[PDB]
RNA sequence: GCUCUCCCACCCGGGGGGCGGGGCGGACUGUCCCCAGUGCGCCCCGGGCGGGUCGCGCCGUCGGGCCCGG
RNA sequence: CAGUUUUAUCCGGUAAAGCGAAUGAUUAGAGGUCUUGGGGCCGAAACGAUCUCAACCUAUUCUCAAACUUUAAAUGGGUAAGAAGCCCGGCUCGCUGGUGUGGAGCCGGGCGUGGAAUGCGAGUGCCUAGUGGGCCACUUUUGGUAAGCAGAACUGGCGCUGCGGGAUGAACCGAACGCCGGGUUAAGGCGCCCGAUGCCGACGCUCAUCAGACCCCAGAAAAGGUGUUGGUUGAUAUAGACAGCAGGAUGGUGGCCAUGGAAGUCGGAAUCCGCUAAGGAGUGUGUAACAACUCACCUGCCGAAUCAACUAGCCCUGAAAA
RNA sequence: GGGCGGUACACCUGUCAAACGGUAACGCAGGUGUCCUAAGGCGAGCUCAGGGAGGACAGAAACCUCCCGUGGAGCAGAAG
RNA sequence: GUUUUAAGCAGGAGGUGUCAGAAAAGUUACCACAGGGAUAACUGGCUUGUGGCGGCCAAGCGUUCAUAGCGACGUCGCUUUUUGAUCCUUCGAUGUCGGCUCUUCCUAUCAUUGUGAAGCAGAAUUCACCAAGCGUUGGAUUGUUCACCCACUAAUAGGGA
RNA sequence: GUCUACGGCCAUACCACCCUGAACGCGCCCGAUCUCGUCUGAUCUCGGAAGCUAAGCAGGGUCGGGCCUGGUUAGUACUUGGAUGGGAGACCGCCUGGGAAUACCGGGUGCUGUAGGCUU
RNA sequence: GUCUCCGUAGUGUAGGGUAUCACGUUCGCCUAACACGCGAAAGGUCCUCGGUUCGAAACCGGGCGGAAACACCA
């Protein structure tokens, strides 16, 4: 026989916390750092840009701050990679740096500074951080914002990163926790991330499950094999993403047909209805009651 | 003797009103402070950095700086019969605007409205704030009945 | 415009009721339901309350307009 | 410009209040399973059963707080109330930057119904005497049993200053001063000292063998009284009631078991209804007991009362100095 | 009154303080003349006291596991 | 003019706890001067806790019976003959303990005068009222105020100026 | 009507028990070659897609607690100024003006100022 | 004038998980009986109530009792 602990003196002592923290989708305490503009800027904003990992998706988004919640310039959704001829695997190391990289000539093509700062056409895997031009006007640059993901050694949020840098943003960073990097001797490679980009740790799955079993090569892949993907066709694309797609970056929004606006949620019980069920309750218990004994 | 303290009896003060405690919400810091604005000032517990010594709870004065995160402000003070006009730098949290100004900023522009309006039709509208005048004389209708006499109450103990 | 009580009817003049009554859609809960209670949307009719404003005629000033005008 | 007010605005944790809200203190019962024990208790054992005292849980209840608080006044503390403002062009920048972005600073032009109320001439700049032993009251307040004691906050006074009144008086109440004529008043006062009621003054309470008589102030109580004047609630009024010049109270029994002898007149669970305007095994005297008597409760003769309780007003006791 | 006895002789924390600030007495309850290469400076990751239900020797209290768990723990020392 | 040394300018350290910072143990009854009622020892003042005195209430004691006489736990007052508290007046001086002698005064009355109640039969004794005109002693020991003891007596009551 | 990043004090948004959930979505779920980590591939990291409505999810429900606003308590408590107003004192009345709080009884249970994809 | 110890079988008395000595005193051991010497008894509100505790008499006060102390300088 104990005491109970949610009392009355429970609830009125209770201050509740912030709801993105109860539905603890964000970090207050990683968003103060990031987000706040230094007072003599005077309404200069400070450009941060969101990554977003899904269990079947990727988002890139960017984004400023106001004090009427922070607005987006420019999204980059994953799956809008179909157009191109990517249709499986959608979500790998590959895409991400794909979605970075539509997401960076999407900006340039939305402020008009797309033959001027380039970035890297090939891909390398060395350092690109792109310097500014004198005369013309100046580089773009947006201080990343990952979240709630441990940035290791080794997260696809980066390949989203070399993507948009090697587009042509100026993103500040340091290769360390790149997939090439030596944790005993501090050195680090390009072609063993250029190895993870293109996707031959994942086609090297064209031996480890073609050879030793064949049952399980139709146990987890049945989407490539659907879609007729062999494991070398491992192949560019970004030339496509390059040329001229941009000018529908947002797809041009499809036409609204009318909708008939029915409703699929039932409606709130009223007050006039909920004084109504307790004449019902008392008088169906008292004529179940008096009748019976 | 009482003692000299940085922050002698601020046991009430620099607390936290009740249950708001927690983080300092976002959209304190993101405002924006030119230089002549009107400031009113408040404490608080949480940031220790850059607090207002304990004689400012309240005062309200004007900026002169702007700095990376504080503002420098002039304000006014009553030292042993003289007044002294003595300047700080206080950091963003310990800080509001004042409304006081604002009323007068939406009566410049009411007044100048009511100005080139009006004008140039020969009008004569008054423009100076005039205090509350005593009552109009007004009738009063009892349709029917007589008013309701009163009866003070005889004593009872009541405990 | 909003819509309580004199009173109105379901029910025993009153309480309960009221904004009532009529037609249609959909939703609703205890009771076997009939029930009836509600209740939103759409439409019509009855009923009083509440002043604004537009207006009317009549009564009401040892009234007001150089104490209007002939 | 202001020891002030109004209209807008923010700030504060005091008096009050509150424990069915936290932090601490605390009284008494109520339902439960034992959550555990010390003993009854049947028991070779129990939370089996136990009286439980008891703590334990839940809803309730009695009181509290300078170093405890959810709420939260009154007075009170800063700011603002237009030309030192607004609004249009344009320039420079080596800081800030996606973008002449973002700011700041500059050359120019345009706009006066003077933008709440009331009152008043203001601004700065030199040299410098005296002082640094302080006191009282209204409220607010800490130590102390208390002090014409000690110690702080707000305003005002004596000190620095007299004048009419308080019989007299450094501070209380009126009022602040050049030398003088006339008038009127303030706080106070008008039987005489002593200017003024030598009013046909108005309505009532009060008798002391210690009456009593005007802010600070010079003295006094708890409790008492059929001394009196008002008041309050119910219970007896042509319901002869409320005192008494009044006609009388026990044939069963002479109670039961009782006192040696007691019949009511002595002891005991008891205490009734039966012609009963009247039961009491007597309120009582008497007698060795009764006999003989009266009475609680009841029956005769006349023209308006009782019980407590406010100390409710004055008066008295309470109340002893050189 | 001096003396013996104390430190109100430099500092800080609550209270007296009369709702800004300031404010006294040999007025209260208390403490200091230091300690630390980490108990300083960044970053990732975790969440405490107490309470329940269980589990071999295990008991009032060793360790493990599950649930509730707005700070009831901790932050070198006094207290906020 | 050259080399050694010293003096120079700048920054830390060597400490003053009476902590805005002197280098410092006692006594005078052989004592001296400058001053103070801003500051003690007497009296007097305002106060009355302690001391002394008197009330109300009524559980019990009292062979029985609350209140003839007494009164528990509780509560309201006066007195300045005890000690304390304070520091207002006097330190260019108010002569400071006791006793002898000597007048007067108060009443909270020990005895005497006149009267009430008793657990008052008489004799004795306790209790209270009006009441201070009249009395209230002789001696041993101690510096004593205070105490203590022997006798007598009507009674060997208490104090102020 | 949903997903991403938010705003304001962050409760009208919390907590407890129920229920229905169309399509796109979010998620539990399938696994361990890829220098991601652990005593443990559960957590973290990666490669995935056979299969399905509990889910801080979403919406409604409770004569719910809780919270948010309104009446009562109340012109009560308190209080700035003043009086040769009582009273032995404690403290209480008056004029002048300001003026609260619980218990108790009622109503409400997320607006979305928000930008991008989406019941379309 | 009040602060410092400490109270415990009949006597006096040793000391966070039991109430302990020495003597007082009943029965039993060696002996030739005697003394000395020895072993088992009774004996406890560890001053009277409330809290710390899983369990307090030894921890905490409030309190009643006794004893031993102190009051200096006209
Ligand atoms: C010091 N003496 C005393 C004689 C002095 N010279 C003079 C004298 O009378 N002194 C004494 C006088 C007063 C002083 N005293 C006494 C009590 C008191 N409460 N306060 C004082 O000041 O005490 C002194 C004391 O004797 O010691 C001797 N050498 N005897
Ligand atoms: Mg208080
Ligand atoms: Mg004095
Ligand atoms: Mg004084
Ligand atoms: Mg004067
Ligand atoms: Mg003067
Ligand atoms: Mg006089
Ligand atoms: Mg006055
Ligand atoms: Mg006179
Ligand atoms: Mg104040
Ligand atoms: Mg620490
Ligand atoms: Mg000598
Ligand atoms: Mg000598
Ligand atoms: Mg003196
Ligand atoms: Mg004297
Ligand atoms: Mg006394
Ligand atoms: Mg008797
Ligand atoms: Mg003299
Ligand atoms: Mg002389
Ligand atoms: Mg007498
Ligand atoms: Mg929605
Ligand atoms: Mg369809
Ligand atoms: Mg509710």
């Amino acid at each position: 026989f104990v005491k109970v602990v949610k009392n009355k003196a429970y609830f009125k002592r209770y201050q509740v916390k912030f709801r993105r923290r109860r539905e603890g989708k964000t970090d207050y305490y990683a968003r103060k750092r990031l987000v706040i503009q230094d007072k003599n800027k005077y309404n200069t904003p400070k450009y941060r840009m969101i990554v977003r990992v899904t269990n079947r998706d990727i988002i890139c988004q960017i984004a400023y701050a106001r004090i009427e919640g922070d607005m987006i310039v420019c999204a980059a959704y994953a799956h809008e990679l179909p157009k191109y001829g990517v249709k499986v695997g959608l979500t790998n190391y590959a895409a991400a740096y794909c979605t970075g990289l539509l997401l960076a000539r999407r900006l340039l093509n939305r402020f008009g500074m797309d033959k001027i700062y380039e970035g890297q056409v090939e891909v390398t895997g060395d350092e690109y951080n792109v310097e500014s031009i004198d005369g013309q006007p100046g580089a773009f640059t947006c201080y990343l914002d990952a979240g709630l993901a441990r940035t290791t050694t080794g997260n696809k949020v980066f390949g989203a990163l070399k993507g948009a840098v090697d587009g042509g943003l100026s993103i500040p960073h340091s290769t360390k926790r790149f997939p090439g990097y030596d944790s005993e001797s501090k050195e680090f490679n390009a072609e063993v991330h250029r190895k993870h980009i293109m996707g031959q740790n994942v086609a090297d799955y064209m031996r480890y499950l073609m050879e030793e079993d064949e049952d399980a090569y139709k146990k987890q892949f049945s989407q490539y094999i659907k879609n007729n993907v062999t494991p070398d066709m491992m192949e560019e694309m970004y030339k496509k993403a390059h040329a001229a797609i941009r000018e529908n970056p947002v797809y041009e929004k499809k036409p609204k047909r009318e909708v008939k606006k029915k409703r699929w949620n039932r409606p709130k019980m009223s007050l006039a209805q909920k004084k109504d069920r307790v004449a019902q309750k008392k008088a169906s218990f008292l004529r179940a009651q008096e009748r019976a004994a | 003797t009482n003692t000299k303290g940085k922050r002698r009896g601020t046991r009430y003060m620099f607390s936290r009103p009740f249950r708001k405690h927690g983080v300092v919400p976002l959209a304190t810091y993101m405002r924006i402070y030119k230089k002549g604005d009107i400031v009113d000032i408040k404490g608080m517990g949480t940031v220790q950095k850059g607090m207002p010594h304990k004689c400012y709870h309240g005062k309200t004065g004007r900026v002169y700086n702007v700095t990376q995160h504080a503002v420098g402000i002039v304000v006014n003070k009553q030292v042993k019969g003289k007044i002294l006009a003595k300047r700080i730098n206080v950091r963003i949290e310990h800080i509001k605007h004042s409304k006081s100004r604002d009323s007068f900023l939406k009566r410049v522009k009411e007044n100048d409205q009511k100005k080139k309006e009006a004008k140039e039709k020969g009008t004569w509208v008054q423009l100076k704030r005039q205090p509350a005048p005593p009552r109009e004389a007004h009738f009063v209708r009892t349709n029917g009945k007589e008013p309701e006499l009163l009866e003070p109450i005889p004593y009872e103990f009541m405990a």
